[PDB]
RNA sequence: UUCAAAUGAGAACUUUGAAGACUGAAGUGGGGAAAGGUUCCACGUCAACAGCAGUUGGACGUGGGUUAGUCGAUCCUAAGA
């Protein structure tokens, strides 16, 4: 799961600036979570989608 | 035993539930139905309303259930604070349309509304519970009766929820005399026949959490998954009399039920429209985890009522949370809000200040519960949804050790230790592994009816009535199989009511 | 001591998180050949220097 | 072998 | 930690090796809307960074670690 | 049991050694549930955690 | 069978020729010897208030006579040997010189 | 003393009746851990079965250690096959 | 060194209390530098270790814990590099 870099592609700056914005706070707020239960699979997915779209800014 | 003292107690308890039900019905009609509150507004307002009530009248005494409105898929446990209504979007923010109603506190329409609660005096309890549904309204016509009966398979549920209760009824009034029963003298088989015949002529099957019981003082059945008890009568119908009925502790031959006694009803019937074969109808717990999966059929929510194990004790650390446990364990075994405990809550005036002042008390009471959870005192009273798993993956499933699987990180030790079906040897552990395992994870809509009734000669039913739980008329259909014995038995039971002598207590002005 | 550098600290960090038993997923995976840490550490037997 | 015969009994009984 | 906060209106965080003072007040300030009076800094044996942050009496850690979910 | 933090802490509490401070061992699982100062300090006010005073060192001889 | 005697008990002959630092042990032991003769029972409860009576002058001064309450009494315990036991107690009089031993009621 | 005793006796509250014969509610987890305390040998292994699996499987393959008389997993003294200083009229190395 | 009780399957060795003694302010005390590195504290807890024993432990398993404008490093220079 996650998203999508051919989908990203097509999007503008700002709105990929925003996203990852969005992704930082639902990481975080899966942190405060990840304390008290141990295994927590989405955090993955999410932390890979940060990186999906930093790559992309960068091309 | 049933001393004056015993069942006028009895009565004042039923009736003040009686009327902050009639007092729920108001508001909700007031709300929707005419030319808007949200469910965790009614909650504090019915129990406001109950404490101002018991007030007036008369140690131990206060709210046994602190009132709980299910809707549309959840068997018990919903009943949220004000504290968690923002937490309840941004959590279910990325979900589906499902659970809508109860994200968001706006109840929509055909949309199937289970309320219940219950008084407490003294240890004697009455609990209640009325299955209603929303439907929308008539605008041309002058009085505007809302428009449209209920059709689907919440009609059967709601039929079949009061069917077996008048049955059930007549049967513990016929527990009085040995006489004016068809023989097609009184026993758990037979409740369990007949209840199992009515839910499988209307298609909708039992409920596990379902049971009919008796009652001592301050040993009702509130918690029944929790605390334990060695002296228990009653009836249940959980996954292993489902196995057991597709082949063919609470003992059931061993109890025949006797005059001078209290018992509790509490119906509980899952409907099948769909589904399309047969299969076994589970709960599962909702937890305030978003990030243990990614689907979003799942709801996202945390438990408001807790319960205390007083056995246990340990020093805090926490000015707070020591004083919280003073308010507790002043309060008694029954569950509780952090609402409940406080200094404005009954809202002898009610403004905006004032819940305002509630909130900054709920601010200080999460942290001070907060140690008491983390140290094993109190511990929450699960939300439970009602699911759906065919036979066909059970059957095809791989458990390379059956009757051995705890679940080891269950912290309440008794749903840990189930053993729901031992025959196939399967556990709660990897039967909640086979519900998550399958896209047909269908969840079944439920109707509950729940009463509070006591045998002396005639049966005095503290809860119910015409007043209270007048059912929304609807249009069901595969209404009750005539041509058996049992159907004989229920229908001569039901005309011979007219004369077996039934008092119920009205509900207070 | 107790005037550490902090390049000292973080070496006595990087022991302590090293400083465990072996988890017990670990025995339960196919062709699993490790039994026990053999690279544990106890500031009483061993000095790291 | 009793789950061997409980299983086929079961698949009888959800089979019709 | 817990106990911190009723006593002195304190927050307690786990953030970055490379940060200061000055960085944890700006982005406790931009992140949960706070003014700040003091932060306090330790490192821990275990290799990370220990924030005591101290805010000022107009705003309440109550409402902060409700606001988080802790 | 062992009641040792409890000696140490009621010791650290009075502001006396623990050569001084006493238990009364009837009280014991009340002791053993102490697991802070301010249960011991609890203790110490009810009558379950004493002083003992000092012991003598007279001059009347000197 | 159950049954409490005051007696009295020469430790100096007892004791004749033992080590400083082993006299007043060996007075408990020669104590629990001379309760388990009398009375005929092997498990024998001193009383703390007897060991300070012993212990009082230290290990290398205990009296030369002392005299003694041995009490038999029954065992309350789920189940155990020694059905019965010995309990001695500590007599606290002018002088344990010029007496000789009685039943008590 | 019976003014003090009559003031002495309970009103047995409904908490005993319920709890007081009982016990056991959230029972001894393992390693004496809280409800939020990270225990990291039990984390992945959900199922009790197993857990007992690991266990034993511990048990099985400590024994040649203990056997040895290990003071734990991290005993690793080595010893040499022969020390040079113990084989060797004026002056000599040992007293 | 001793007595009773508690805990526990089991107590010469653990805990509390009751006694008897010792270090005797150039201490068997209270703190620090170098070195060590979590050994500190709590909860569970006995397979191996503590040359007897062990319910105990600086052991074993899991966690918690070290907050500085004013104490220090940092700065200055010494022999020197």
């Amino acid at each position: 799961a996650g998203v999508k870099a051919y989908e990203l592609r097509t999007k503008s700056k700002e709105q990929l600036a925003s996203q990852l914005v969005d992704l930082k706070k639902e990481l975080a707020e899966l942190k405060v979570q990840k304390l008290s239960r141990p295994s927590l699979p989405k955090i993955k997915t999410v932390r890979k989608s940060i990186a999906c779209v930093l790559t992309v800014i960068n091309e | 035993i049933l001393q004056e003292s015993v069942l006028n107690k009895y009565r004042t308890a039923g009736q003040i539930a009686q009327t902050a039900l009639k007092y729920v019905t108001s508001l909700i009609n007031d709300s929707y139905h005419s030319k808007q509150l949200t469910v965790p507004e009614l909650c504090l307002l019915t129990d406001s309303f109950i404490l101002t009530r018991l007030e007036q009248y008369y140690n131990e005494r206060g709210i046994a259930i602190p009132t709980t409105i299910d809707i549309d898929q959840i068997s018990g446990g919903w009943c949220p604070e004000i504290d968690d209504t923002q937490n309840l979007l941004n959590w279910n923010k990325g979900k589906d349309s499902t659970f809508a109603s109860s994200v968001t506190g706006t109840l929509r329409p055909g949309d199937l509304v289970k309320i219940t609660l219950g008084v407490h005096i003294d240890g004697y309890t009455s609990e209640v519970s009325h299955t209603m549904v929303i439907y929308p309204v008539d605008e041309t016509k002058p009085i505007l009766q809302p428009t449209g009966p209920l059709l689907g398979g919440k009609a059967d549920a709601v039929a079949a929820a009061h069917i077996a209760m008048e049955t059930v009824v007549a049967l513990l009034a016929c527990a009085l005399t040995p006489e004016k029963l068809p023989a097609s003298g009184i026993t758990g088989q037979l409740i369990r026949t007949i209840v199992d015949t009515i839910a499988r002529s209307y298609n909708c099957g039992v409920v596990p959490g379902s049971r009919v019981r008796r009652i001592r003082r301050f040993l009702a059945g509130q918690n029944e998954g929790i605390v334990a008890e060695r002296e228990y009568k009653g009836v249940v119908w959980t996954e292993s009399h489902q196995e057991a009925d597709l082949l063919s502790a609470i003992p059931s031959d061993d109890f025949v039920v006797q005059s001078g006694e209290v018992y509790l009803i509490d119906l509980k019937m899952a409907s099948l429209e769909h589904c399309t074969k047969k299969g076994l109808v589970t709960l599962e717990t909702v937890d305030s985890y978003t990030g243990k999966s990614h689907k979003a059929g799942e709801l996202i929510a945390r438990p408001g009522a807790y319960v205390r194990d007083f056995a246990q004790t340990h020093i805090l650390k926490l000015k707070t949370s020591r004083q919280l446990l003073t308010k507790i364990d002043k309060q008694g075994v029954y569950p509780f809000k952090l609402s409940h405990l406080s200094s404005n809550f009954p809202f002898v005036h009610e403004n905006e200040e004032e819940l305002q002042s509630l909130k900054k008390d709920l601010k200080s009471f999460r942290l001070g519960m907060s140690e008491i959870s983390n140290n094993y005192l109190c511990v929450e009273s699960p939300i439970q949804i009602a699911r759906w798993v065919p036979w066909d993956h059970i059957l095809k499933a791989t458990n390379p050790n059956g009757n051995l699987s705890y679940d080891a990180t269950s912290t309440l030790t008794l749903p840990g230790h189930e053993l729901p079906l031992p025959k196939l040897g399967v556990s709660a552990i990897k039967l909640k592994s086979l519900m998550n395992s399958t896209k047909e994870s269908i969840s079944l809509p439920v109707a509950r009816e729940c009463n509070t009734i006591v045998l002396c000669p005639e049966l005095l039913r503290l809860t119910g009535g015409s007043k209270t739980c007048q059912p929304s008329w609807i249009h069901s259909q595969h209404e009750l199989n005539p041509q058996d014995s049992i159907v004989q038995g229920i229908f001569q039971l039901a005309t011979l009511a007219k004369d077996l002598l039934l008092k119920e207590t009205q509900p207070m002005k | 001591a107790a005037q550490k550098s902090f390049r000292i600290k973080q070496k006595m960090a990087k022991a302590k998180k090293q400083n465990r038993p072996l988890p017990q997923w670990i025995r339960l995976r196919t062709n699993n050949t490790i039994r026990y840490n053999a690279k544990r550490r106890n500031w009483r037997r061993t000095k790291m220097n | 072998s009793s789950l061997t015969l409980v299983k086929e009994a079961l698949w009888s009984v959800i089979d019709d | 930690a817990m106990k911190k906060v009723e006593d002195g209106n304190i927050l307690v965080f786990q953030v970055s090796m490379k940060a200061n003072k000055y960085q944890i007040k700006k982005a406790v300030k931009e992140l949960y809307e706070v003014d700040v009076l003091k932060v306090n800094t330790l490192v821990r044996p275990n290799g990370t960074k220990k924030a005591y942050v101290r805010l000022t009496a107009d705003y309440d850690a109550l409402d902060i670690a409700n606001r988080i979910g802790y | 049991a062992n009641l040792r933090t409890q000696k140490r802490l009621a010791a650290s509490v009075v502001g006396v050694g623990k050569r001084k401070v006493w238990l009364d061992p009837n009280e014991t699982s009340e002791i053993a549930q102490a697991n802070s100062r301010n249960a011991i300090r609890k203790l110490v006010k009810n009558g379950t955690i004493v002083k003992k005073a000092v012991t003598v060192h007279s001059k009347s001889r000197t | 069978d159950v049954v409490t005697r005051e007696y009295t008990i020469n430790l100096h002959k007892r004791l004749h020729g033992v080590s400083f630092k082993k006299r007043a042990p060996r007075a408990v032991k020669e104590i629990k010897k001379f309760a388990k003769l009398h009375m005929g029972t092997d498990d024998v409860r001193l009383a703390p208030e007897l060991n300070q009576a012993i212990w009082k002058r230290g290990v290398k001064g205990v009296e030369y006579r002392l005299r003694l309450r041995i009490s038999r009494k029954r065992n309350e315990e789920e189940d155990a040997k020694n059905p019965l036991f010995s309990y001695v107690e500590p007599v606290l009089v002018a002088s344990a010189k010029g007496l000789q031993t009685v039943v008590v009621e | 003393q019976n003014r003090a005793a009559r003031k002495n006796r309970y009103v047995e509250r409904g908490s005993d009746v319920v709890f007081g014969d009982q016990d056991a509610l959230t029972a001894s987890t393992e390693n004496g851990v809280k409800l939020r305390q990270t225990d990291r040998l039990l984390d992945g292994v959900a199922d009790g079965s197993m857990r007992s699996k690991a266990d034993r499987m511990a048990k099985m393959e400590r024994r040649e250690r203990n056997r040895h008389a290990k003071q734990g997993e991290s005993d690793r003294h080595n010893a040499v096959s022969l020390s040079k200083h113990l084989f060797s009229v004026g002056k000599t190395d040992f007293r």
